[PDB]
C-alpha cells in the first residue's frame, strides 16, 4: 500500500 | 512589529522550496500525453500526476514535515494533494481569459476543456469562482507559499495520527503568515482572515472532486487513462 | 489439396480482425507520451499499452476465444500479450534499418532507443535476431494472422483451466495454417515447421522479458511511468 | 483483480 508515495518521500 | 530570525528562515526555505518545484515556463508539459479538444483526461491526468510530484517535492522541504512519520507524511499528502494543486494552479490562472494559461495555446485550459475530462460544468463553476477570489487577494509569493504549507499541514484529515504535532507545525506557520501580512503587506488588515476562509472553501472543492473522481475511478475504461501515482494518491487504500 | 468453406471463414474473420486492430499509418502514436533520446520508458510503455488494447480487440474476434470463460480469456491474454506484441511488431520492422519504422523519424525505434527504457543491449540482441528471421519467412497476411491466433491459443501457460478446449481451438487453427501453406504458398514445404519453431523462440523471449520487467516493476520510480493496463497485464495477481 | 482486462473483454 502506497509504494510510490513512500519511494518519492525518501 | 518585526518578524523573528526563525520566522524569516521559514519564509526563505519555503519560497526556495516553491522555486525548485514550480516552473513558470511550463516546459515539462510537452512530455505529457497531448491535449485533445474524455479526450482531455489523458493530458489532465498527466498534468495532475506531474503536479503531485512537485507537491511531494515541496512538502519534503516544509520545515518539520520530514520529521513526521512516513504514515503521517502520506495521510497529509493524500488528503491535501488536490487542494495544494488547486492553490498552486492560481499562479497560472488569468482573470483576462478565465483560464489557466500555461505557456502555449495548447496548454491554455478553459472551462470547456476541463469538461472533456469527465467533469460537469456545474461542478467546475465553484473552482473558477475560487480561482477568481484567490487571484483578487493579489498574494505576495511568501503568503502564497505559506498558504500551501498551512493547507498541507491541516490537522482535520482522515488518516492523520499525530494531530498534536502537525497542529503545532500549522500554528507555527499561521504565526509566520499573520506577522508577515501586518509587517510587510500594506492594506492587509483583513487578509489573514480572507485566506483562512479559502482553506475552508478548498475543503468543499475537495469533497466535490472526491465524488467526481469516484465516478471515473470505478469505470475501468476511464481509470485506465489515469497514472499509477494519481490512482495511488486518490485511492481509498490505507 | 483444397481448403474447406469453414477453414476459409476462419481466415476471413481473422484477417478482418487484424485489419480492425492494426493501423499501418501508426496515427495514434501522436497521442502517446513523446519519445526522448529511462527517457524512452514513458513512450514505450504508452506504445505497449496501446498494443495490449489491440491484441485484446483481435483476441475477441478469434473464433472460439469469446466462448471461453472470462478467466481463461484473461490467463491467455496475460501470458501471450508480449508474444503477440513481438509478432505483430514484425509488420513494422525493416531489414534495411534493423529498426521498427512507424511512420516518422520520431517513431523509428532502433536498438539504442529501446536501451533507454530500462533494458540491456545483451537481452535486445535475441529480439532483433528473432525479428530478422520472422521477416525472412516473408509471411502472407493469412499466415501472419494465423501465427498470432495459434500463439494466443497456446495451452502451455500459467493459469489456463480448460487445457482441452484451447488445445482443440489451437489445433483447428494449426490445421487451417498447414493446409493454407500447401495450397496457397509456393516453396513453403518447410514453412509450417519454421513457424512453429518461432513459437518456441517467443517463449524464451517471453522469459527474458518477464525477468527484465520484474526489475522495473519493483523500482516504484520506474513502475510509476507504466500504465494501469501494462501493470495489470504484466503483474503477478491471479 | 484484473478489472481493466475484464472491462476490455466485454
Ligand atoms: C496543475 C496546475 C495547473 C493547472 C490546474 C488546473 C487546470 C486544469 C484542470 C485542473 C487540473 C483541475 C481538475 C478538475 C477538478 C474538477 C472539480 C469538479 C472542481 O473537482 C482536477 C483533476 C482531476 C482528475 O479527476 C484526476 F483524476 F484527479 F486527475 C482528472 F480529471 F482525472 F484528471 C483542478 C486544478 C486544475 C497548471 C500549472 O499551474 C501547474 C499547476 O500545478
Ligand atoms: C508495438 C508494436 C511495434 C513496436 C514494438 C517493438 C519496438 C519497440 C520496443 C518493443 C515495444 C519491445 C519491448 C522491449 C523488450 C526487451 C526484451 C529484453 C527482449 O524483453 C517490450 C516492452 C516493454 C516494457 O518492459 C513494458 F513494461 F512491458 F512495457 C517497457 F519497456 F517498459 F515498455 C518488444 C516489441 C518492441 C510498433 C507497431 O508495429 C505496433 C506494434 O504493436
Amino acid at each position: 500500500k502506497h509504494k510510490i508515495l513512500h519511494r518519492l518521500l525518501q | 512589529h518585526m518578524l523573528s530570525d526563525e520566522q524569516m528562515q521559514i519564509i526563505n526555505s519555503l519560497v526556495e522550496a516553491h522555486h525548485k518545484t514550480y516552473d513558470d515556463s511550463y516546459s515539462d508539459f510537452v512530455r505529457f500525453r497531448p491535449p485533445v479538444r474524455l479526450s482531455m483526461l489523458p493530458h489532465l491526468a498527466d498534468l495532475v500526476s506531474y503536479s503531485i510530484q512537485k507537491v511531494i517535492g515541496f512538502a519534503k522541504m516544509i520545515p518539520g514535515f520530514r520529521d513526521l512519520t512516513a504514515e503521517d507524511q502520506i495521510a497529509l499528502l493524500k488528503s491535501s494533494a488536490i487542494e495544494i494543486i488547486m492553490l498552486r494552479s492560481n499562479q497560472s490562472f488569468s482573470l483576462e481569459d478565465m483560464s489557466w494559461s500555461c505557456g502555449g495555446p495548447d496548454f491554455k485550459y478553459c472551462i470547456n476543456d476541463v469538461t472533456k475530462a469527465g467533469h460537469t460544468l456545474e461542478l467546475l463553476e465553484p473552482l473558477v469562482k475560487f480561482q477568481v477570489g484567490l487571484k483578487k487577494l493579489k498574494l505576495h509569493e511568501e503568503e502564497h507559499v505559506l498558504l500551501m504549507a498551512i493547507c498541507l499541514l491541516s490537522p482535520d484529515r482522515p488518516g492523520v495520527q499525530d494531530h498534536v504535532r502537525i497542529e503545532a507545525l500549522q500554528d507555527r506557520l499561521c504565526d509566520v503568515l499573520q506577522a508577515y501580512i501586518r509587517i510587510q503587506h500594506p492594506g492587509g488588515r483583513l487578509l489573514y482572515a480572507k485566506m483562512i476562509q479559502k482553506l475552508a472553501d478548498l475543503r468543499s472543492l475537495n469533497e466535490e472532486h472526491s465524488k467526481q473522481y469516484r465516478s471515473l475511478s470505478f469505470q475501468p475504461e476511464h481509470s485506465m487513462q489515469l497514472t499509477p501515482l494519481v490512482l495511488e494518491v486518490f485511492g481509498s487504500e490505507v
